[PDB]
């Protein structure tokens, strides 16, 4: 109901979504922000679940990628859904258990501070290290943003870092359905849709197979 | 005022005002102030679709006189495979017809660019986009608006017998013309069929009932022809 | 006014403010059970018991057998497993219901006291000083202390739709169990089976193909 | 005033012509309450109109039979159906019952209280089934052409055939079992047996209608 660039040029948006969020389109079809405590939730489950799906679509790409040039290692022809069974240095459970700890430690802490801001902008050890005094949940700060890269114009970047989450979260849930229906690498899909992007197609591998 | 039955009242909806108003309308299918405007839409996208499917045909059998029409989408060979033919069309064809509709709905909502901030269409009615869409208007606007409407009306009637007459004779339009002429008395409908409290004959239909297009077997029946004369 | 059926004439016993203020409030209430005041309250706890139990119960029966299905666990059968957990056991199954009936009939006696009296579990000098933690919330059915150790009823904002997760759900639950056992009836095998040679071939295979929830068919 | 059933006799008092296709016919006076009349016309509309539907689908099927088309004939098509296609009968059956009892079960409870199911509960479409009147539900899904929202007259002579057309296909319906059971072949069978012989072939020669025949 403003100015702003909608999902759909005319249609009438719903009214709670004002601007304020980054990324803000109007696109709610289901109408399921429309709690204010809920969409103050979900405000942040999508910021943590997009940066997380864009460090997930950029370890899976980058291996494969290097390893189909000269860049050779120990992890190389493994694929990324077969990265689970592999020699480590350590079984996978010593590391499932170690993550899990260190996970509960900063979730905590970063719960805390959700349901508080400021409340936990204060290092436990060091009692000089600390964060600036002005922050909000989901944008930390300080000692997470070294180069002060957020001084400038936070709100195109801001737009940026929420619409490259919800690419790398299509990403992932693509990667997902490739893994799912044709059991092989996605660069490998890509390279296989490039060479004939016309008998290449999902349609076509799903009608195959029916 | 020109009207489909010279001397005969036309219906209280109609009071010519839209191009094409003839005043004939026996259901009163245009009495609701809605109905009408989402009808003078279709009307005008069938008119425009059946005009330029006309032209494709008469065009593909004068150029290629060994091509059937009703055969072109089974004897046309592309490097471009069927299926994604029909992804790039469905997905071309969704985002114009979503345009479309939008602007139905909501006039003067999707007349800008999204690519580019500095191209708008200008200001115009429903059913007539105009700017882009039209770079060259030689005459009239009412006078061709009612030349594009009757135009396209005619243009239905000959896509409706095109059908008909590749699937009871299995010609073209030329060659059915040519036909036709030949033997005027006796290529008629009415040559070929005739019904009788006694008997009843119609003429067999000349397409086979299925299509093997690599090897799916398409169904390819007669429009509704057990009810043929 | 959400309502279970559309044009319906609703109950006047479930139009009151009280009857109201519960979970999942539509007005469903055909044979007028919730007339009575006390009535009501008595059922809506039962429900409450009804929902919680059903909803541990079926969690217990579709997650384990999920993670059979693939290779994440190997439990048996919900109608199988306690022939086999009773096997390999410590003691039998009379010692072992017993002492369950011992242990579940204190709580549940202390929780009808709280019933018929709300917040009287808090006497002093009747529970080592852990009397004080057994006085529930001012609604009944929902008490705090040593139960809800995260605290999340203290958001009032959240609260009246938390209770709406939890009595829907419940509900769910409770046809879920009962699939459960009239599928055990109706099929022979376990409802992931079930669900999966129903997910094979949906046309013919439902509970008009079993020959015997329909037997005129 | 108005033409009625039988000439003469003086219309009843529940039957004042308000309503579609009214002549004033009801010797039993089965619907003389107002409850009554209005569940009657109601159950009149909708049998009229799966007779209209029946009629329709067994004269085109019947069309198609005659000519070498292969469709089966109405009393042998569900066996043709059920047995060609690897269709389920009591699945199919379950099915049915599913979709015409949430239909007929939103119909039902908006007979009793009209308007009611305009409320929103359905998907949020509330004027798609706030109704016109008894038995004419009025809409966009049900009436998408807007022809019960314009032209009073035109509506009420569009009323007037679609209940003479309903009683009609009624009796064509009736028709069709009755001429199942006594000749054994399909309607169109027996049209053109008579058309071939009309003086010959008819109800008073079929050995079965007039048993002293």
């Amino acid at each position: 109901d403003a100015a702003l660039p909608s999902w759909m040029p005319g249609a009438d948006l719903p009214g709670y979504l004002n601007g304020t969020l980054p990324g803000d389109f109007g696109f709610d079809p289901l109408y399921l922000g429309q709690d204010p405590v809920k969409l103050k939730w979900y405000a942040q489950a999508e910021l943590m679940n997009a940066r997380f799906a864009m460090l997930a679509v950029a370890g899976i790409l980058v291996p494969e990628l290097l390893s189909n040039i000269g860049f050779s290692w120990p992890g190389a022809g493994v694929a990324w859904y077969d990265a689970g069974k592999f020699e480590y240095f350590a079984p996978a459970s010593s590391l499932f258990g170690v993550q899990m700890l260190l996970f509960a430690w900063v979730e905590i802490r970063r719960y805390q501070d959700f349901v508080k801001p400021g409340s936990a902008n204060q290092d436990p050890i060091f009692t000089n290290n600390k964060l600036p005094d002005g922050n909000e949940p989901g944008y930390p700060g300080g000692i997470f943003d070294p180069f002060g890269w957020s001084k400038g114009d936070i709100k195109s970047l801001k737009l940026k870092e929420i619409k490259n989450g919800r690419l790398a979260m299509l990403a992932f849930a693509g990667f997902i359905g490739q893994a799912y229906t044709t059991g092989t690498t996605p660069l490998k899909n890509l390279s296989t849709h490039l060479a004939d992007p016309w008998s290449t197609t999902v349609w076509q591998n799903d009608l195959a197979r029916l | 005022r020109p009207l489909w039955l010279p001397g005969s009242t036309p219906p209280a909806h109609l009071k010519g005002d839209l191009p094409g108003d003839f005043g004939f309308d026996p259901l009163g299918l245009g009495a609701n102030a809605e109905s009408l405007k989402w009808f003078k839409e279709s009307e005008l996208v069938h008119s425009r679709w059946a005009m330029a499917a006309v032209a494709g045909i008469l065009v593909q059998e004068i150029v290629r006189p060994d091509v059937f029409w009703y055969n072109a989408g089974k004897e046309v060979e592309s490097p471009l495979g069927p299926l994604g033919l029909l992804a790039v069309e469905f997905f071309l064809m969704h985002w114009v017809e979503v345009r479309r509709w939008q602007d139905l709905r909501k006039p003067g909502s999707v007349d800008q660019d999204p690519i580019f901030s500095q191209y708008k269409l200008p200001p115009h009615e429903v059913g007539y986009p105009g700017g882009v869409f039209a770079p060259f208007i030689p005459g009239d606007l009412a006078e061709l608006k009612v030349k594009e409407i009757k135009n396209g009306r005619l243009a239905m009637l000959a896509f409706v017998g095109f059908v008909m007459a590749a699937q009871v004779t299995g010609k073209g339009p030329i060659a059915a013309l040519q036909e036709h002429l030949a033997d005027p008395w006796g290529t008629t409908i009415f040559s070929k069929a005739a019904v009788v409290p006694g008997q009843a004959v119609a003429p067999p239909c000349k397409i086979p009932a299925s299509v093997s297009y690599k090897g799916i077997e398409i169904p390819t029946p007669c429009f509704l022809q057990g009810l043929w004369p | 006014r959400q309502s279970w059926l559309p044009g319906s004439q609703i109950p006047a016993h479930l139009d009151t403010p009280a009857a109201q203020a519960l979970a999942g409030n539509f007005g469903f209430d055909p044979l007028g059970l919730g007339k009575d005041p006390v009535a009501l309250r008595w059922y809506q706890q039962a429900e409450l018991i009804h929902c919680r139990t059903a909803m541990a119960g079926v969690a217990g029966i579709l997650i384990p057998g999920l993670l059979t299905k693939a290779g994440a666990l190997n439990v048996p059968e919900w109608y199988d497993a306690g022939k086999v957990a009773i096997e390999n056991s410590f003691a039998p199954w009379g010692s072992l219901l017993a002492v369950q009936l011992f242990l579940c009939g204190f709580v549940e006696a202390k929780r009808w006291q709280d019933i018929r009296k709300p917040g009287s579990q808090g006497e002093p000098g009747s529970f080592l000083g852990f009397e004080a933690s057994l006085k529930g919330t001012s609604e009944l059915g929902y008490p705090g202390g040593p139960f809800d150790p995260l605290g999340l009823s203290k958001e009032a904002d959240k609260w009246a739709d938390w209770k709406l997760k939890e009595v829907k759900n419940g509900r769910l639950a409770m046809l879920a169990f009962l699939g459960f056992v009239a599928q055990k009836y109706a099929t022979g095998a376990g409802p992931v089976d079930n669900l999966a040679a129903h997910l094979k071939d949906p046309w013919h295979v439902n509970y008009a193909t079993n020959g015997v929830s329909l037997p005129f068919l | 005033v108005r033409p009625v059933w039988f000439p003469g006799n003086p219309p009843p008092a529940h039957l004042d012509g308000s309503l579609a296709g009214d002549y004033g016919f009801d010797p039993l006076f089965l619907g003389q309450e107002p409850q009554t009349l209005k569940w009657y016309v109601q159950a009149e509309l909708v049998h009229g109109r799966f007779a209209m539907l029946g009629a329709a689908g067994i004269i085109l099927t019947s069309i198609g039979a005659k000519v070498g088309l292969g469709f089966p004939e109405w009393y042998d098509a569900g066996k043709v159906v059920v047995e060609k296609n690897n269709i389920d009968f009591p699945t199919l059956m379950v099915i049915q019952f599913y979709l015409m009892g949430w239909a007929e079960t939103k119909r039902w409870y908006d007979f009793k209280n009209p308007g009611s199911q305009a409320d929103g509960s359905f998907l949020g479409f509330t004027e798609e089934f706030k109704g016109l009147e008894n038995g004419y539900p009025g809409g966009r899904f049900f009436d998408p052409m807007g022809l019960s929202r314009g032209d009073a007259a035109k509506y009420q002579e569009y009323k007037q055939k679609e209940v003479k057309n309903g009683r009609l296909a009624m009796i064509a319906c009736l028709g069709f079992a009755a001429q199942y059971a006594a000749t054994g072949k399909g309607p169109l069978d027996n049209l053109a047996d008579h058309l071939a012989d009309p003086n010959h072939v008819n109800f008073a020669t079929n050995g079965v209608s007039i048993p002293i025949a």
